[PDB]
């Protein structure tokens, strides 16, 4: 196969959720590879939020581009982000009419939540081992009028399930002791 | 062929499995080649790594020639693109 | 929640009337919502979990902005599950 | 006030044990609780427990009674 | 405000648009306004 | 003459080809006429 499309640029489906939250960041992340599935050296990626770009984030070596999209005070509904390769110097020798330059477009929604909070968890895009307790990571906004004012301690529930079976629940509380925002770790003991 | 198990059991409904038994027939010549699959455009040189044994392991002297080439676009023809491309530049090289 | 033709669900919530007048901090506002939205409800309903709390947690639905959409099912899954799981490539039997 | 979450999954296997989580929060009294899976029937008893402090999450194994088909049912 | 053929009058202050979603506590809200209210605008210009 | 060849008419060895269209009982208004020269053998290898 004679190929023309030198870079290519993806959105890897297993970060990037689908729904965004509220004052919390929302992550873009990019694999960047070229002809056969080879990654690439520093580049520069554009993320366009709307129609303006506002990120002009480098790679990490690897082709694994991260960038973190502020969301607070965003009250749209639909919220396409694009992110394009662009640089004149690269070779893209287009064939069926298409843009001139990788790009990728990813439309997600917004999450409701009525006096304002809101939960994300940081999924894993790796298999776990079994006997080894995992880490995995939620991030939290909890906003003001909520929970109430004055109580700084705040305790989330955490529940698993394996096959139908409710197993491995858990509760896990955090003290406020910065304002309002944060990240905690929850103590999953995976087990066979 | 592909024969069929077929069990059937007091609690189960079926329980299928398959087989792919084929004729045990080997030649006598097996020939390795590992293609890029993928050429870009601004490439001069397309790199074969070839290698053949025989059933049992062993070297085989002899001669190795290697033919590439394609068509040019083939609009259609008549009423269509008349004259077009060429034959397709074939190139060809041997060795031993 | 459908689980042989069960619907296990709760009736919908009552709908809002989109032209009640109601007053936040500065101007006059009237409500709306749009058909697709990510709430508590749908992150379950999607595991499977059931629900009995008092605190709200479905989102609220204003009238002329329902669901409607007919069935928006997409790809739904990524599953990698199948059948056939072999092409051509031909690696016939060549060895004792 | 007193909030409470039951958590069961919508879809019970017949014939092995399942658990239930109870999620009772807010009461300042000592309370008395109870979870039942309505059968046909007869009433299970995952929960009758007498409420202790506030901050009840608490979630127990029960054992479904078995079924030879897919029937809806009922938890109280 | 009109004597003698002379506004004196500010002019209008700038429209806001009527799409732009804003949160209030519960639902979501799009902005509106009568044409014909009464404000402290109107409880002068009326006196002089 | 509108959809429907008609005529197929040959040319008069210098390219002065004349047809004559019938016109009893045409009640149209537009009577768009077209010609076309076709032939699957000439070479016709357009570019816009
Ligand atoms: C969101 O709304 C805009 C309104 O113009 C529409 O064009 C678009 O298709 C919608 N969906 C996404 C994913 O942007
Ligand atoms: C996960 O990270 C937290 C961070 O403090 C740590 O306490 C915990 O031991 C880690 N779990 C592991 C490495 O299994
Ligand atoms: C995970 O659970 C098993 C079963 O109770 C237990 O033996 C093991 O110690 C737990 N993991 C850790 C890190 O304690
Ligand atoms: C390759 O094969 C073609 C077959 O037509 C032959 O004409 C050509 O001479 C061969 N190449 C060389 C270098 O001889
Ligand atoms: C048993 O279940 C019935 C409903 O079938 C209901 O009265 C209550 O939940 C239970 N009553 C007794 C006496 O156990
Ligand atoms: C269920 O909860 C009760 C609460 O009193 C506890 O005594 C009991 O050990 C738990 N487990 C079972 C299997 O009953």
């Amino acid at each position: 196969m004679i190929t023309s499309q030198l870079a290519t640029l993806i959105f890897d489906y297993d970060a990037l959720k689908e729904f965004y939250k509220r004052g919390i960041p929302y992550l873009v992340k990019v694999i960047l590879t070229d002809a056969n599935d080879n990654p690439m050296a520093n580049e520069q990626v554009e993320v366009e939020l709307a129609g303006k770009t506002i990120g002009a984030v480098l790679t990490d070596k690897e082709g694994r581009a991260e960038y973190a999209i502020d969301t607070s005070s965003f009250v749209q509904e639909n919220f396409t982000v694009v992110v394009s390769y662009e640089n004149p110097h690269q070779c893209y020798y287009t064939e069926w009419e298409g843009p001139d330059f990788p790009t990728a477009q990813h439309f997600v929604m917004r999450f409701y939540s009525e006096t304002g909070s809101f939960l994300d968890i940081q999924g894993s895009s790796v298999e776990l081992n079994c006997g080894q307790v995992h880490n995995i990571s939620v991030r939290y906004i909890l906003s003001l009028d909520g929970m109430g004012e004055g109580a700084t301690t705040a305790t989330f529930y955490y529940l698993a399930m394996s096959r139908a079976k409710i197993v491995q629940h858990g509760q896990r509380d955090v003290h406020l002791n910065q304002s309002k925002s944060g990240l905690f770790n929850i103590g999953l003991n995976v087990t066979s | 062929g592909s024969y069929t198990i077929t069990a059937e059991g007091e609690s189960c409904e079926s329980a299928r499995q398959g087989f792919t038994v084929d004729e045990y027939i080997l030649p006598r010549f097996s020939v390795i080649v590992d293609p890029p699959n993928t050429i870009s455009i601004l490439d001069d040189i397309l790199t074969l790594n070839v290698s053949a044994i025989y059933t049992y392991g062993q070297p085989v002297p002899g001669s190795v020639t290697i033919k590439c080439c394609r068509e040019a676009s083939s609009y259609y023809g008549r009423k269509g693109n008349c004259f077009k491309g060429n034959r397709g530049i074939c190139t060809n090289i041997t060795g031993e | 929640y459908n689980y042989g033709g069960f619907n296990l669900e709760e009736p919908e919530p009552p709908c809002e009337d989109p032209n009640t007048v109601i007053f936040c901090k500065g101007r006059y506002y009237l409500p709306v919502s749009s058909s697709t939205e990510g709430d508590t409800y749908q992150n379950l309903r999607r595991v499977g979990l059931v629900l009995g709390t008092s605190s709200k947690i479905r989102k609220p639905v204003v009238c002329g902005m329902e669901a409607k959409f007919s069935v928006p099912r997409k790809s739904s899954g990524e599953s990698d599950f199948g059948s056939s799981l072999s092409n051509g490539h031909v690696e016939t039997l060549r060895k004792n | 006030k007193v909030q409470y979450a039951l958590t069961i999954p919508a879809l019970l296997k017949s014939g092995e044990t399942q658990r239930a989580c109870v999620n009772l929060i807010g009461y300042h009294q000592p309370l008395a609780l109870s979870v039942v899976l309505e059968h046909q029937r007869v009433n299970i008893s995952i929960f009758s427990e007498k409420v202790q402090p506030p901050h009840y999450f608490k979630c127990n194994k029960f054992m479904v009674p078995t079924v030879i088909t897919n029937a809806p049912d009922f938890v109280t």
